[PDB]
DNA sequence: CTCATAAATTGCAAAATG
RNA sequence: CUAAGAGUAC
DNA sequence: CATTTTGCAATTAGTACTCTTAGCTATGAG
């Protein structure tokens, strides 16, 4: 749904990797082990929480919304 | 046997009524049947 | 017989 | 009255017992409760 | 319950979950394993029910 | 790449499959079968018949009036408009999906038909022919005649052509793929029924003690007539012992077996020559003339066409025809009854000559040990009724129906001679109701279960269930010609293992297609016509089959096969049609009906240019088909279509896979002939003759199997419990779930795509909407805690936001018109003039009856007020008066439930009445008794939660998120769970995703490779530390990233007590249900066990303290219960036998006394004796 | 709340935003607090307001999160940012026109009560790493020496 | 065979089941939910007077 | 305008004859 | 409330 | 005195959960 705040494993907050993750993917042409290695996730833990996430919210957030001020 | 059961028993002449609380209601199946069975009796009733 | 428990017969 | 939000127009709207349910401002016919104002308690766990 | 060693008198040991919690062993009568399966408790409601299932 | 021709890889087929799956889609079955219903199946049902003439003779009395006329409706064309909705008011809009499903409407959209009312007059003379002229009154005019239900995303329903933006911007769910109905706002999908295929001659052996040893029937029905079942069968009587063998048919509407040489003299073949040539084709095959004499002697004493027919006249059961009149009737039983799918008229007896010629050939066959009786479970003999058909025979004869209704009504009013109208003719409620009833319930009639409730807990599940087929009832047997067509492992666990089948992810159904333009490419290209085919001078020829229906013979089959091939291949004729020859029995069929089942494979051809065997797909149409996704994600397109029309690709069923050899793989099998010893070992066939080319082996899995990671590293069985688990997975069902006010709805907070995921299931969108989480699994025998499939799941892993979900539950309530003003009014009741109110607290409603979004709600709490009105003026109970003129008829929360009310959903039905839906949503955290499982069919509930100090950690501080017991992985034989944890782990650590594909070449050796270059043990073990003293494990635990499913059973939805409770009204037991406050049942084994321990007293309080006991007084006289007892005036007496003081009481359960009471209602006396009149 | 998220949803994401405990012994726990419910002496008050005013979406970050009570000098309250753009944990992202006000009670907690209180992550924890003591028995094929990688913490003891 | 062989009866509970291996073999662990439903009438008697008057 | 009715077990008595 | 049906757990 | 022959339906693992639909349709007459 939208990327989780700390690792289950571990705890490593993992929340704040989400969109430095995107543009390190995006405007560096890196791939996904080294941009995970850049942001500072050593741990498979935190590795499997930021690589596999999966931005579902994009999608919630294309419908109008239902309460619109 | 002589007493609790006659082969003449066999056939039916009086029906017996099983209570509400055997066909609880809607009506129960039973209590349409009864009601059938009732109609059924009284158009042969009246024929005869 | 029946069936079932044709008939008898048929 | 009570207030209501057209499930299109998102509008808000006032609804009396007598009131029929439509959007005064489209004519929908879907029309969903307004949030309460009462404060709801969650515990942060 | 296939037998009667599926039915056996246990004693009751109150624990703070949602489950029912035997010993391993006991499961191997009751042909119970812990992947979602359920049982059943029945409470004897006199002194003679609760004896007699207590000593038989 | 740089050739433009050159061979593809192993890799290159996944594009095609893209391309497949970017046209067809994951349900394209079922919207293709529904726009082949409302585009072409209408119309046929509506100009087959229902041309309702009605002749009213003069009946003149006197020359005057001598005048006939006849008045006639037809009906011309239909038109099928887009769904609109009626109103309270009158005011008809249009109506899409997302209002539907909101207001409980139906997504409907209505049928007009052009009526017709002409009328002829003729002069009424005697003797003279009647000639009917028209009276120029040619009045023509659509008029409403129902509403037929629209599939969503069908032709004909306003999301066919929305974008991605406009699906958004309509509350739809792009992801939402269609292809089911809304009935009553309930998402209905209709199971493709199973069934024999018709037209299609099958022999079988009997059995022993029967005097039928072999047995040949026809299924015969005709789809463009009455639609109407005969089967015709052709019984070999007599056993191998018996020298009296006489074949005898069963012709509809006889009594008797009638013998096959009594119908062929019947049809116009008198002499024997020529009758054994219509049933036998080579003179040199003595034995089956041999076994043919026993008929011809049989029939013998008929030598004459009319003898013959006079004979069946006789044996005609309908008994009202004249002797000289019988031939006449026996022609119309040879005529419309005998064989209908061959043809209606007259003149074509020859043909359904040779057809029984042909069954009683094959009849045989199969009894001279020539060939071996036909399989039952053959997946290319049965036939899949999709939406189209089975709306198309309910529809059928539903306006059957209507149109009878119309006649009966014009004779009606023209007897009665009252005025004509059209509006006071139709009844459209006739057709609305009866397609919604079965559509509403599962019944499809006026069989069970054809529809159903659509399964929305989970995006896979939606999908199993848009391609589940169910078979009517060795079918449980996984046949070999499901291959490809059904999945291998995916079928429920109980008594529906084997009879609900999923398809596979690219097999398709058949639509159906008009036959006439194959018969006239058979005609042109050389087809001997039947009529004039004399087995004699062309003994080798090779008989064509169209439907089923025999239409003559070829002499050069080879070249027609290839012309008919080159044409499917070109696009003249309709690819789903397909195409088969027998060349051992010499013969050609070719299937266009519906419901056929089929698959695509690549084309492999001789390729001279290399000289050798090769794929007709090159690198060329995979750039083309890269080049269209690309820019999907200026060049031509090129898409699944442009393979089919270039001879690429092709359609394939289980009735031509019988006649094809597959390569499983292109790189391995096409080319001709120190290894890698971890690879799994592979054959080379030692054979070149391929006709067609796999284009995935993973693609013989259906929706469900293809999340399974590594599934061929798994026994078979945990393969299907996964398949039969991941439909439980919790997950996102659609991204819209905010808008939709389902039943039920379970949701992860974090769905995670798997570390170890599949080629298969980028076309499920799973990794769009992932069903589970990846969680840091350890393998070890931990605490005892977790022995027999218990698990411990980290408990500061949950705390963080592993596998917590939301739950959604919504409450519908209507407000009903009692009468004309008797109209309910959702409200707020009051204690002071209100009746039958729950004992639930009502604080939480405001003035409108319904909690707002916040509130919060526990058990029993009202969350919807509703009252009706009632007769007042009325004193009783104590505190009822006039002024309590409002009964209680309010919805409380859920016993057990709570949670935060979401929403709720005020709107006007269809009478306009107002209703509401509340949405309260929850959060399901785990604990200890929910079911989790990976995708290997590793089913288990939580034994115990540790928190992260308490696991055993690695030198790295990781704590797994679970813990497995070991005995798991032995017994069961999980490897691929082992697998997957490895390649999950490697995964992770290398930031890839891992191919999980079953069968690719990816090798544990590999893997472990991998995971020894990041730094850890290559098998996956990792030295680990007791959580509770630090010390070293002296036994490395096996530990790793593994895909993990919250199923939807959980404790709290299971837990069940009652110690009192309400009872039945009938027996007076407790009630049935958890969701009742019920009580457990102690079944007639456990009584039996009781007896077996030899509780006797436990077992009496089972079965009368806690159950039912009830005190009833019989007398010592006669033992029957009719003792009127007056307890406090102390007075018991029993009418008849004059006794007061001869009673007793006994202590019965009133279940019993009520077997007694209807006992006695059944005339028989169970009297009830108090003491022995008898010694042991 | 006119988010796509859920109320408890964005409640859960809120209680795993760390926040600075530098002072924490200072703070006292509610339980064992003279106050009614929350007090300055036991706890701290944030209020997370966003809108969606702007035509594309607009993440709600822990950065946003305002300390309402008067923290009375301590070093509590803040959330604690790592990154080098500034912006905190992502606790929500907002369409056009979506509206979330909310406000929180922070209270001093341990990681057993519920491990969003967890100041640990992951804690590494070797010793022995020649297995000297014996305490492992080293899973192996064919050589437990070769298959088994030696730990970085190998090179300070003697082989 | 649906009311008097076999029939639904009170005093009765069900629910998944758990291992526990620090649990004897005779005894079963017993939701407090569960225990809180699941009655038994204790008669009151000299001996047990001050313990029933605790649970009252 | 609204209420009333259209697998595998079993368990044989005939009917015919020479 | 009853009945029917569908799906499901062991 | 000795065979002999024939036609088919009812009853057949336990519990346990959830949800969905429907209850004589249409026509006459007071
Ligand atoms: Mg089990
Ligand atoms: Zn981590
Ligand atoms: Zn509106
Ligand atoms: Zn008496
Ligand atoms: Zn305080």
């Amino acid at each position: 749904m939208i990327v989780p705040v700390r690792c289950f494993s571990c705890g490593k907050v993992v929340g704040d990797k989400w969109e430095s993750y995107l543009n390190l993917l995006q405007e560096d042409e890196l791939d996904e082990g080294t941009a995970l290695s850049r942001l500072g996730l050593k741990r498979y833990c935190c590795r499997r929480m930021i690589l596999t996430h999966v931005d579902l919210i994009e999608k919630f957030l294309r419908y109008n919304p239902l309460e619109k001020r | 046997n002589e007493v609790f059961s006659r082969p003449e028993w066999m056939i039916l002449t009086c029906l017996p009524v099983p209570p509400p609380p055997v066909r609880p209601s809607g009506e129960d199946d039973l209590t349409f049947k009864l009601a059938d069975i009732l109609k059924a009796n009284i158009s042969l009733e009246t024929l005869e | 017989t029946x069936p079932g428990v044709t008939x008898p017969g048929v | 009255t009570l207030k209501y939000i057209c499930a299109e127009c998102s509008s808000k709207l006032s609804l009396s017992r007598t009131d029929a349910v439509r959007c005064k401002d489209c004519g929908h016919r879907i029309l969903l409760k307004a949030r309460t104002k009462r404060l709801v308690q969650f515990e942060a766990r | 319950s296939l037998h009667k060693m599926s039915m056996m008198a246990h004693r009751v040991k109150v624990i703070p979950y949602s489950t029912f919690r035997l010993n391993l062993s006991v499961t191997s009568p009751y042909n119970a394993d812990f992947d979602g399966d359920e049982m059943n408790l029945h409470v004897p409601q006199s002194e003679e029910t609760r004896a007699e299932l207590s000593q038989l | 790449f740089e050739d433009e021709s050159a061979p593809i890889t192993a890799e290159d087929s996944w594009a095609v499959i893209s391309a497949f799956f970017r046209e067809k889609g994951l349900v394209s079955q079922q919207l293709d079968s529904f726009n082949q219903f409302v585009d072409y199946t209408l119309q046929d049902i509506i100009c087959e018949d229902s041309t309702l003439i009605l002749e009213q003779l003069a009946q003149h009395t006197t020359e005057s009036d001598n005048i006939s006329r006849k008045y006639e409706i037809s009906f011309g064309k239909i038109y099928v408009t887009k769904p609109m909705v009626n109103e309270s008011d009158g005011v008809t809009h249009a109506l899409y999906p997302q209002e539907a499903r909101l207001r409980n409407l139906t997504y409907s959209s209505g049928l007009f038909v052009d009526v017709k009312k002409r009328t002829y007059e003729a002069i009424d003379v005697p003797g003279r022919e009647l000639k009917y002229e028209l009276i120029a009154e040619e009045s023509e005019g659509k008029v409403f005649i129902g509403r037929l239900p629209i599939m969503l995303r069908s032709k004909n329903c306003y999301l066919s052509e929305a974008t991605e933006s406009d699906l958004y911007k309509l509350k739809e769910c792009p992801f939402d793929m269609g292809g089911y109905f809304i009935i009553n706002g309930s998402e209905k999908v209709l199971i493709a029924q199973e069934r024999s295929a018709g037209n299609i001659v099958q022999v079988f052996k009997k059995a022993a003690p029967s005097p039928i040893s072999h047995v040949a029937e026809i299924r015969s029905a005709l789809e463009k007539g009455s639609r109407f079942i005969s089967t015709l069968q052709v019984k070999l009587y007599g056993r191998e012992g018996s020298s009296a063998r006489t074949i005898k048919a069963t012709l509809p509407y006889i009594k008797q077996d009638i013998p096959i040489v009594i119908i062929f003299r019947a049809l116009g073949i008198i002499p024997d020559g020529e009758i054994l040539e219509h049933i036998c084709y080579d003179v040199n095959d003595w034995q089956m003339l041999e076994m043919l004499k026993p008929c011809v002697e049989d029939g013998f004493v008929i030598q004459d066409r009319e003898t013959a027919l006079d004979f069946i006249g006789r044996r005609g059961t309908a008994l009202g025809i004249k002797k000289e009149k019988r031939i006449q009737y026996a022609k119309d039983i040879l005529q419309k009854e005998f064989l209908p799918h061959i043809t209606q008229l007259e003149g074509f007896e020859s043909r359904k000559a040779f057809f029984l010629g042909y069954m009683i050939n094959r009849l045989l066959l199969c009894a001279l040990d020539r060939k071996d009786q036909d399989d039952r479970d053959h997946f290319g003999k049965k036939r899949l009724d999709l939406a189209g058909p089975l709306l198309a025979q309910l529809f059928k004869t539903l306006f059957k129906k209507l149109t009878k209704d119309i006649f009966r009504y014009m004779q009606r009013t023209v007897e009665e001679a009252h005025d004509f109208n059209m509006k006071l003719a139709i009844n459209a409620k006739t057709i609305t109701s009866g397609l919604k009833y079965a559509l509403a319930t599962g019944n499809w009639g006026e069989r069970a279960g054809v529809s159903q409730v659509l399964n929305r807990y989970t995006y896979s599940s939606t999908l199993s269930h848009l391609r589940r087929t169910n078979t009517p009832i060795k079918p449980r047997q996984l046949h070999n010609t499901h291959w490809g067509l059904v999945c291998p492992a995916e079928t429920p666990e109980g008594q529906a293992c084997g009879l609900v089948k999923n398809l596979s992810l690219m097999s398709c159904i058949s639509v159906g297609t008009d036959p006439m333009p194959i018969i006239t490419f058979l005609s042109e290209w050389g087809m001997e016509p039947l009529e004039d085919y004399v087995p004699h001078q062309s003994p080798d020829a090779t008989r064509v089959f169209v439907n089923g229906v025999w239409h003559g013979v070829h002499r050069n089959p080879a070249r027609l096969m290839e012309t008919l091939r080159t044409l499917r291949r070109k696009g003249d004729i309709n690819p789903e049609v397909s195409m088969i020859r027998d060349i051992r029995e010499k013969e050609l069929k070719i299937f266009t009906d519906a419901g056929r089942v089929y698959r695509p494979l690549f084309i492999v051809e001789d390729d001279e240019s290399l000289g050798h065997k090769e794929l007709k797909v090159r690198k060329g149409h995979i750039a083309k088909l890269m080049a269209t996704e690309y820019q999907d994600i200026d060049v031509e397109e090129y898409t699944w279509s442009s393979l089919l029309n270039e001879g690429l690709v092709e359609y394939i069923d289980a009735e031509e896979e019988e006649s094809i050899l597959i390569a499983m793989q292109p790189e391995d099998l096409e080319p001709a002939e120190d290894v890698d010893p971890a690879k799994r070992i592979r054959v080379s066939h030692h054979a070149t003759t391929f006709t067609h080319c796999e284009i995935h082996p993973s693609m013989i899995l259906g929706v469900a199997a293809s999340i399974i990671p590594f599934p061929d590293h798994n026994q078979s069985p945990r393969n299907t419990y996964q398949s039969a688990m991941g439909k439980q997975a919790m997950g996102v069902f659609l991204t819209n779930y905010n808008v939709r006010m389902d039943t039920m709805a379970n949701i992860l907070y974090y769905p995670q795509k798997p570390l170890g995921t599949t080629r298969a299931m980028e076309y499920l969108k799973f990794r769009e909407l992932p069903a589970g989480q990846n969680a840091i699994v350890a393998i070890a025998c931990y605490s005892g805690y977790n022995q027999e499939d218990s698990m411990i799941m980290n408990q500061s892993s949950i705390d963080r936001g592993l596998f917590r979900s939301l739950f959604f539950r919504s409450y519908m309530d209507q407000e009903k018109k009692y009468g004309m003003s008797i109209t309910e009014t959702f409200e707020k009741p009051q204690r002071t003039n209100t009746l039958r109110m729950k004992h639930g607290t009502y604080d939480k409603l405001d003035d409108d009856g319904l909690i707002a979004p916040g509130v919060r709600v526990s058990g029993e709490d009202v969350i919807i007020g509703k009252t009706t009105p009632i007769s007042p003026d009325e004193e009783e109970l104590g505190q009822r008066t006039a002024y309590h003129s409002k009964r209680d008829a309010s919805t409380p929360l859920r016993s057990t439930e709570n949670g935060i009310v979401d929403q709720v959903l005020v709107t006007t039905n269809q009478d306009g009445l107002k209703f509401v839906k509340v949405r309260v949503r929850t959060t399901k955290i785990p604990q200890i008794g929910d079911k989790f499982a990976s995708r290997h069919g590793q089913k288990g509930t939580i034994g115990i939660t540790y928190r992260r100090e308490d696991m055993p950690f690695t030198a790295e501080g990781i704590v797994p998120d679970l813990i497995i017991n070991p005995h798991a992985i032995p017994s069961r034989m999980t490897v691929a769970h082992l697998i997957e944890c490895l390649l999950s782990k490697v995964a992770a650590l290398s930031g890839n995703e891992g191919d999980a594909s079953p069968f690719t070449d990816i090798t544990v050796e590999g893997i472990s490779k991998l995971l020894r270059e990041h730094g850890y043990q290559s098998r996956g073990f990792e030295v680990m530390y007791n959580g509770h003293t630090g010390k070293k494990l002296m036994a490395q635990i096996f530990f790793g990233p593994t895909y993990y499913q919250r199923l939807r059973h959980m404790v709290d939805d299971k837990i069940h007590a009652r110690a009192r409770g309400p009872m039945q009204v009938l027996t007076r037991q407790p009630v049935e249900g958890r969701s009742r406050d019920g009580g457990l049942r102690f079944g007639e084994m456990e009584r039996d066990c009781m007896i077996a321990h030899g509780a006797a007293s436990f077992l009496k309080e089972r079965l009368m303290e806690a159950s039912d006991a009830f005190r009833v007084h019989i007398c010592g006289i006669c033992g029957l219960m009719t003792v009127i007892a007056k307890l406090n005036h102390n007075q018991f007496e029993c009418k008849g036998c004059d006794n007061k003081i001869d009673i007793y009481q006994i202590h019965i359960p009133y279940a019993a006394k009520l077997l007694f009471q209807e006992l006695m209602a059944m005339n028989i006396t169970p009297r009830l004796y108090t003491d022995r009149s008898r010694d042991f | 709340n006119t988010t796509v998220l859920a109320d408890e949803f964005i409640a859960h994401r809120l209680g795993l935003i760390p926040l600075q405990s530098m002072d924490i012994e200072q703070l006292e726990y509610s339980r064992d607090c003279f106050c009614e419910d929350h007090c300055d002496k036991c706890s701290v008050v944030l209020t997370l307001q966003a809108f969606g005013e702007s035509e594309s979406t607009t993440n709600v970050y822990s950065k946003d999160l305002v300390i309402v009570s008067n923290l009375m000098g301590r070093n509590i309250g803040h959330p604690i940012i790592q990154d080098k753009e500034g912006n905190g944990v992502l606790i929500c992202k907002l369409r056009k026109g979506q509206e979330l006000k909310l406000t929180c009670v922070a209270k001093k907690g341990i990681a057993k009560e519920h491990a969003k209180w967890g100041p640990a992550a992951a804690i590494e924890f070797e010793y022995d790493p020649w297995n000297k003591l014996k305490h492992t028995d080293y899973w192996y094929e064919q050589d437990s020496a070769k298959e088994w990688p030696q730990s970085k913490n190998c090179e300070y003891e003697d082989p | 065979r649906g009311n008097l062989m076999g029939k639904r009866v009170d005093f009765s509970a069900r629910t998944v089941i758990s291992g526990d291996p620090n649990l004897e073999l005779d005894q079963v662990g017993v939701p407090k939910s569960i225990a809180k439903t699941l009655t038994y009438p204790e008669v009151v008697t000299p001996y047990n007077i001050d313990r029933l008057t605790q649970l009252v």
